[PDB]
């Protein structure tokens, strides 16, 4: 009779993770009447509720830009990483 | 029922109603107290109840963390045609039978309690008191409020009420507002800082982080134990609260034999002789933080 | 009528109890289970029931 | 429409009823507090477009 | 019960000390003065209220009437 | 398999912040942004 | 850990119960974090958010 | 399982293991002697109704805790309470689960070797500074000749 | 209002039970109205039509 | 008051029994179902009860 556990060697992890789409991303640095700290970050046909009000952008040219069949690894406190394989959802012998 | 092993003193009795001072001072495994039975019935009080090991607004009164309010609990039997029962009258609580007074924490950020004229019991909104021929009234105040409460030394005296469109909430006076005013009743979380009064919160963000002080630990004993207090014959298996002032710190002097779990070891300063009590590390307790 | 507290004190003072306009009885908590029969009577306080202010003794 | 409802005031009353896609929200919990975000498109703008 | 030796009528924390009813009789004793200074002369100091047979009697936490030793 | 690798004419890298990945991918985009009830004023900026 | 993972999005935490009963659309999610006494817990097994 | 082979007293009975030095201190007359030490260590779990309770020391020999007269071990086995009318078992609970055998195997070099580890029951393995995670453990364990 | 939305075609109101049991082809239907003063119900939620 | 084990002694010594304070009782083991009484109530010792250091004799 054999008994056998899996014991994790580093103690470290790895994110795997996949990109289904990509999307246009605008930042803006907005310099407000009597001072100018304000940055802020917004995607297509959002708006922002800053001060006095709120900013919205449009992007009418293109929301998108397709989609890709790689997945991408993150590392944290450490970084990212492209592995060129297709992202699987069921684990297979001999692959990530 | 590890709950019945209070931190600190254990006092959960209000003045005036101490006819309960057999199980209601210090509580422990074996009696039955009115003022904190009520606490652990299922389905009531969740919040204490998820915080089972923090003090109740009794225990914390009699902590001296939380003061008493002028007029600490004026009577209806006596100060009826006063203007006391205002922050009262803007709560919807519901109350049991058979209660002869109920306590809550006031605006200011004491206790006051309702107490209603004898033989009188609370109705079942505790706004009036009601007399029934031959009924037997419990002899603690039941706890209006779903709160726990612990000792700090941060200072809020700059702490105050910041809720966005309220105009008022509670009996506090937010600001001045003129036209449409959608009046209602709601569960609003709340809290009290030193040195400062009532702040209600639109969010409840809280973090509790362990520590190893004495309150983080329940110390118990046995009866009918051998070489400890109540050393005498037993006809039932049942324990008994121990103080762990009396357990050594480590490297350091004490006048009782203590040992304990892990947590306790790592604090305190465990036997290698026979122990007199078992002191285990607190299921929940340590120090909570409201953002 | 007019809302009274009738209470039994007793001199061997010593308040004994109470019986209110309502049935409801107080007594001394040693004895809960010359004779005098003194009740607020005339100095009513509209705001509370000061049933200790003895007056009309009996 | 990625969060719609049947009526008006569901929609400005946030009802439970209304339907919405998986994964919305977006959880950041960094571990001094926690940060709930999301990206929106407003239905003014391209109502306004 | 008070203590008792102006006639100085001395109690605890429950009674004079947080309620403002305490009464004076003389003796079938007949009141003299009610609600520490109102007369149909006294004051109150801390714990103790004091009058300028004399008895003096208060109202305690417990709904409860405490009647003084007596001079 | 770090970042900074180009596959196809994409070339993903880390975003600033390192909060994500980025394509840079020939295109361009129209972009008009539009402000509201913006009020931001004050008294002292009169004087000259 | 068993029921940190398996948690349901339609199930409400006890902590949160002053919410009680709403008719506001709403989830819940259960986050690991570190465990130990840098993480602040005595314990070294993952606490709970 | 192993069902057919000696108990911990059919051991020390055989003279395969030997008794400990003051075999047993009983609690009645040595209560203030450091001699729990070993068994404060243990998370165990006595029945009730047991006045003596036996286990196998870390030098290899045969110890037990034994309750003063008419007192019974408690449900940690740490503690003597008593029960009126209470009939006492008249034999004493074996704490750890073991079997034993008569072997000649010389085993004078074999020393515990477990890595990571600052300190298991009460052999101090090594000294360590900083993070020490602290725990309960079901851990094998054998004796040698 | 979740009797409200969930209203079925063929389920009568109380108040139009003058009509009681009829074979005529008929439906009923539940539509949200203004909570508020100035609607004319003192309560906020939505009424009812 | 004082942890004593009060013990019966009989000369035709021999044990034949204690009573302890905390009411549990032992007995010889030919006798479980001149006579003395002596208990240690002096030479206490902190780290056990030797209650057979017999002193202070009826
Ligand atoms: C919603 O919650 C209830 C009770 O919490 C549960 O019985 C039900 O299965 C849940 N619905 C799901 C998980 O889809
Ligand atoms: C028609 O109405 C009856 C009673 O109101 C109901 O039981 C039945 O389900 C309805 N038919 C539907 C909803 O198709």
């Amino acid at each position: 009779f054999v008994h056998t556990y899996l014991q994790s060697v580093r103690k470290e992890a790895l994110r795997v993770f996949n990109c289904i789409d990509w999307v246009h991303k605008l930042t803006l640095e907005i310099t407000d009447f009597d001072g100018s700290v304000s940055t802020i970050d917004l995607g297509a046909s959002s708006s922002r509720f800053t001060n006095w009000g709120s900013v919205s952008l449009s992007l009418d040219a293109e929301g998108i830009s397709g989609s890709n069949s790689f997945s991408f690894i993150e590392s944290p406190g450490k970084g990212y990483a492209i592995v060129d394989e297709p992202f699987s959802e069921i684990p297979r012998q001999g692959f990530l | 029922p590890h709950l019945r092993n209070r931190p600190g003193k254990g006092h959960n009795y209000i003045d005036g109603m101490t006819q309960e001072d057999a199980t209601c001072k210090p509580v422990t495994y074996a009696g039955a107290c009115s003022s904190f039975d009520v606490l652990l019935e299922k389905g009531k009080f969740p919040l204490f109840q998820s915080y089972a090991h923090h003090r109740t607004l009794l225990e914390a009164v009699h902590d001296t963390i939380i003061a008493k309010a002028d007029p600490p609990s004026c009577d209806l039997q006596s100060a009826h045609g006063n203007p006391c029962m205002k922050e009262k009258l803007v709560m919807k609580t519901h109350c049991p039978n058979d209660y002869q007074s109920a306590h809550y924490l006031n605006n200011d950020g004491k206790m006051a309690s309702v107490k209603c004229p004898p033989k009188y019991e609370l109705t079942e909104d505790c706004n009036f008191c009601r007399q029934m021929t031959g009924a037997s009234l419990k002899k603690g105040s039941y706890p209006l409020q779903d709160l726990f409460c612990q000792s700090s030394e941060d200072d809020g005296s700059k702490l105050k009420t910041k809720m966005k469109g309220v105009c008022e909430v509670g009996v506090q006076a937010l600001k001045k507002c003129d036209g449409q005013l959608s009046t209602a009743h709601e569960v609003v979380p709340f809290a009290v800082f030193k040195n400062s009064k009532k702040v209600y919160l639109d969010k409840l963000d809280l973090k509790t982080e362990e520590n190893l002080l004495p309150d983080s630990f329940v110390c118990f004993e046995h009866k009918g134990q051998y070489k400890g207090t109540m050393d005498s014959g037993q006809t039932k298996r049942e324990l008994k609260s121990f103080d762990i002032s009396q357990c050594p710190k480590i490297g350091g002097h004490g006048s009782k034999k203590c040992t304990g779990d892990a947590a306790f070891c790592s604090a305190y300063e465990c036997t290698a002789q026979y122990a007199n009590a078992y002191c285990s590390h607190a299921n929940g307790s340590g120090i909570v933080q409201i953002q | 009528s007019g809302d009274y507290y009738w209470s039994w004190i007793r001199q061997p003072l010593e308040w004994i109890g109470y019986i209110s306009y309502s049935g409801s009885t107080y007594y001394n908590p040693s004895l809960e289970s010359v004779y005098y029969c003194a009740t607020n009577y005339f100095h009513l306080h509209d705001f509370g029931d000061l049933y200790w202010y003895f007056d009309l003794w009996g | 429409g990625e969060i719609r409802c049947n009526s008006e005031s569901s929609v400005l009353s946030a009802h439970e009823s209304c339907l919405r896609a998986p994964n919305l929200i977006s959880y950041k919990p960094m571990i001094d507090q926690l940060e709930c975000t999301t990206n929106l498109i407003d239905p003014f703008v391209v109502f306004e477009r | 019960a008070l203590t008792q030796p102006t006639i100085s009528c001395t109690g605890t924390s429950s009674d004079i000390g947080a309620y403002n009813f305490v009464s004076w009789y003389q003796q079938a004793p007949k009141l003299l003065i009610y609600d520490v200074t109102n007369r149909p002369s006294g004051s109150k100091s801390g714990n103790t209220a004091s009058l300028t047979n004399y008895y003096c009697n208060s109202y305690t936490s417990s709904s409860h009437v405490v009647f003084g030793g007596g001079t | 398999g770090s970042l900074p690798q180009t596959r196809n004419d994409k070339t993903f890298a880390a975003s600033k912040g390192n909060r994500g990945v980025q394509a840079f991918s020939k295109g361009s985009v129209q972009a008009d942004l539009t402000l509201m009830f913006d009020n931001f004023e004050v008294d002292f900026v009169g004087a000259a | 850990v068993n029921r940190c993972l398996s948690w349901r999005d339609n199930e409400t935490s006890a902590e949160f119960s002053f919410v009680g009963e709403s008719t506001t659309m709403r989830e819940n999610k259960c986050f690991e974090q570190c465990g130990g006494w840098g993480c602040g817990c005595f314990n070294v097994n993952p606490s709970c958010l």
